[PDB]
């Protein structure tokens, strides 16, 4: 009855079905139902056709890996018939065009590329930033545990860097924004420190609600525990599911500034947009994580909703998801 | 009317229904409260779930257990791909546009451009080739080729274990069953259902069988050694079995009154097509005649597997263009196969395909592929509902998937009660099920 009084019903709803069948598809002995759960997962597929100036097409970018990716654009103004082939690449047409890689939630073991809740994401970031959207499917844990996406991030991203038809026309590179829900913050935060280790320019990051943790029990998760819609029973059981066999949290893909993390202090590093949401129970975690940012000398803005909930931004029925997608659209056409 | 923010999402709830469906959540939280992993393990392994969309009816039953679209997708290709594609089109616009004079020009400088390509566009371009000089030329065996598709493409097996599961569904608790099949061919789906029958709880009932064929050329009797063949397995495991069986040109020439029916409540029916009803598109009133006989025969459940692609579009070139996305994407799936015999047949067999479709005109014309929404328009039409396909049959083919493939990119999806196969996120096959409308 607490989280009945913070969100709409319909918001309620969704997150209290996820819940309950995310609840029926973990198992006590670190085992997952695979097939249950793309049985009851919601997807759609990829139409050419422009629908609300938006149209999208899929590419297979890795064959050994089975790596894919999809790639929303928008609608041709010169041209009123629908793209197809020959017309899906061709090349952009503007002086600064930002292209964003942009990686889904899950808890690193849930959801998709094509899932209907990311479609829609990806689809209203295009309309509301003016840019073009590349949407990763990465391979889930347990099956496929740590590095595996993290590997899977580092080649879009440089199959996203070579395209000669995403070009801008003003230095002829690239300009490309990464950004990440839950899970997928973190893949941004790994991959944007490996391209800054490699010859590879990133202009900016955006991290919603991103997943990070620790050894040590912080004061948010002993007074949330429960009350909106996330226990540590399944955080500690996703943390196990993810990481080596044998290892903490203090494993450095948990925690970033951890003891046995990298220094961010005198490191290429591009500029941070972290929105934390006040009524998320890991909430002390990313406070942590931006506060990191900020004494290592890096430049970072921080956006706290104090009274907003985990998955605001899948309804456009709240002021968060209006002013995040404010802030958002500012941050990418700077 | 629906949640239209959750109707983007994938759900759909009545706006009405809206605290009834949060009230049914709370009481499903207070249970698995109560319950432990008995409970949790009980649902997540003996429970079948139906129809994920429907929050309304999932809930019910887990609280009741507890107690125009275009889909491309794009491989790495040359400069030699990007110019056979547009010289393709060129050709088919010339075609459209009565030319016939660049056509051939076009056609030739295909042939000449498909000589320098390597991997599945070479073959594409190679059967486009061959149907588009046959069209502008024209304007101015077959079972051994379906086993080798079936022992190399994954779709045969597929549509046969899902329309099997649906047929083991809808008979459960019967005595006197009867199987009228419109796609008889070689027999290769009945075994398996007729093991799973004799290894039923409670007994297995009497089985009877109706297949109906084509005309032979040579009027070979295939039917027949067929049915002795199923009979002699039959016998071997205790199940009563009798078959029988028809030639017909057309599923439009049959009526009840030949298919020697008996009494409903004596004799269940269940009705099987796996790709045929297609081939009725060609003539003008063929399909509602056909429905018209499946609505009078009655039976408990009518299984439908079809090719999910619009190709029967009232403009050529439209119909070209989505058949050589489909076609293209046939070829790159078939392209990780190992090399053997089987493979060149099924490529034959899918060459000869392209060519009917892109050739052929009127009547002569059978390939003429739709989509599950106009499938589904037609069926409800006809006066028939959906039976929903649980996550048994789903987990079933899967597990058949991972087997026969393992390495290809083959995935299963469920949508409206249907399920789909595809190569990765293209879907390919599409196998429902339905019943009398109430
Ligand atoms: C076990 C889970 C995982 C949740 C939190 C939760 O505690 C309950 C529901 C999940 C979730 C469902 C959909 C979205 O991907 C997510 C980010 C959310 O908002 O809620 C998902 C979110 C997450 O992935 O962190």
């Amino acid at each position: 009855i607490e989280s009945r009084t913070v969100v709409p019903l319909n918001t309620w709803v969704l997150i209290s079905n996820f819940k309950v069948a995310y609840n029926i598809l973990r198992r006590p002995d670190g085992t997952f139902n695979r097939h249950l759960a793309e049985y009851l997962d919601r997807k759609v597929t990829a139409n050419a056709n422009p629908v609300d100036g938006v149209f999208s097409f899929d590419v297979l970018i890795d064959r050994r890996i089975n790596l894919l990716s999809r790639v929303y654009r928008p609608a041709y103004a010169d041209q009123e018939q629908p793209p197809s082939i020959l017309d899906l690449e061709k090349p952009v047409d503007g002086d600064i065009v930002p292209v964003i890689l942009f990686f889904h939630g899950g808890s690193f073991a849930h959801s998709s590329a094509n899932s209907a809740i990311y479609d829609t994401l990806c689809r209203r970031l295009v309309g509301l930033c003016k840019c073009v959207v590349v949407s990763v499917n990465y391979r889930r844990a347990p099956e496929n545990p740590y590095p595996c996406a993290y590997d899977d991030g580092w080649i879009a991203l440089n199959w996203v860097n070579s395209r000669s038809w995403l070009k801008s026309k003003k230095d002829s590179k690239v300009h490309i924004f990464l950004a990440g829900d839950s899970s997928g913050g973190n893949i941004a935060h790994n991959v944007a420190l490996r391209a800054g280790e490699s010859g590879i320019d990133v202009l900016g990051n955006i991290l919603l609600n991103p997943m990070f943790g620790g050894n040590e029990r912080t004061e948010s998760e002993k007074s949330l525990d429960g009350k909106y819609f996330v226990t540590v029973r399944d955080r500690d059981w996703y943390w196990k599911a993810f990481l080596p066999e044998g290892e903490d949290r203090e494993h450095p893909a948990c925690n970033p500034f951890s003891p046995r993390g990298k220094s961010l202090e005198g490191v290429s590093f591009p500029k941070s947009l972290v929105v934390v949401a006040g009524l998320d129970l890991i909430r002390d975690w990313q406070l942590a994580y931006a506060e990191g940012l900020k004494k290592a000398g890096q430049e970072v803005k921080l956006m706290h909703l104090e009274k907003a909930t985990v998955g605001f931004y899948l309804l456009p029925n709240n002021n968060h998801f209006h002013n995040v997608m404010d802030e958002i659209s500012a941050f990418v056409n700077a | 009317m629906d949640d239209e923010l959750l109707a983007v999402l994938g759900y759909k709830v009545r706006s009405s229904e809206m605290a009834e469906v949060a009230l049914k959540l709370e009481q499903l939280e207070t249970m698995m409260s109560n319950v432990q992993e008995d409970g949790l393990s009980h649902l997540a392994t003996d429970t079948v779930h139906y129809n994920p969309s429907e929050l309304y009816s999932w809930l019910d039953n887990m609280l009741s257990e507890l107690n125009s679209t275009r889909s491309v997708i794009l491989v790495d290709s040359q400069e030699n791909g990007v110019r056979l594609v547009h010289a393709l089109m060129a050709c088919a616009e010339a075609i459209q546009q009565n030319n016939l004079t660049l056509a051939e020009a076009l056609v030739k400088q295909i042939g000449c451009l498909a000589v320098s390509q390597a991997g599945a566009m070479r073959k594409v371009a190679t059967y486009f080739a061959e149907a588009l000089a046959r069209r502008i030329y024209r304007l101015s065996l077959s079972d051994t080729l379906q086993m080798h598709f079936y022992e190399t493409c994954p779709y045969l097996k597929f549509a046969h274990f899902t329309a099997n599961q649906a047929i083991l569904e809808a008979f459960e608790g019967k005595k006197r069953v009867h199987v009228i099949d419109f796609s008889m061919n070689q027999g290769l789906q009945w075994p398996a259902l007729m093991q799973a029958l004799a290894l039923r709880e409670g007994g297995p009932p009497t089985f009877r069988l109706t297949g109906i064929g084509p005309p032979a050329p040579d009027n070979s009797d295939h039917l027949h050694e067929v049915g002795c063949k199923l009979a002699q397995l039959a016998e071997a495991i205790h199940v009563e079995f009798e078959y029988r069986g028809f030639v017909a040109n057309s599923l439009a020439d049959l009526d009840a009154s030949m298919l020697e029916l008996r009494p409903s409540d004596t004799e269940a029916v269940a009705v099987n097509s796996v790709f045929e009803l297609h081939k009725l598109l060609g003539r003008p009133g063929g399909i509602e005649k056909v429905l018209g006989v499946v609505k009078q025969i009655k039976p408990v459940i009518f299984t439908v597997v079809e090719q999910e692609s619009n190709h029967n579009g009232p403009v050529f070139l439209d119909r070209f263009t989505e058949s050589l996305h489909y076609y293209s994407t046939l070829f790159d799936s078939l392209e990780g196969v190992p090399n053997s015999q089987d493979k060149v047949m099924s490529e034959v067999y899918l060459g000869k395909q392209i060519c009917n479709l892109v050739a052929c005109e009127g009547p002569d014309r059978v390939e003429r592929h739709e989509t599950l929404s106009q499938w589904g328009n037609r069926f409800g039409s006809s006066g028939l509902a959906p039976a929903h396909l649980g996550s048994n049959a789903f987990k079933q083919a899967s597990m058949l998937l991972s087997v026969f493939n393992s390495g290809q990119g083959y995935r299963v999806e469920e949508s409206n009660g249907c399920l789909m196969l595809g190569w990765h996120t293209r879907p390919l096959i599409t196998t429902s099920a339905w019943k009398l409308s109430t």
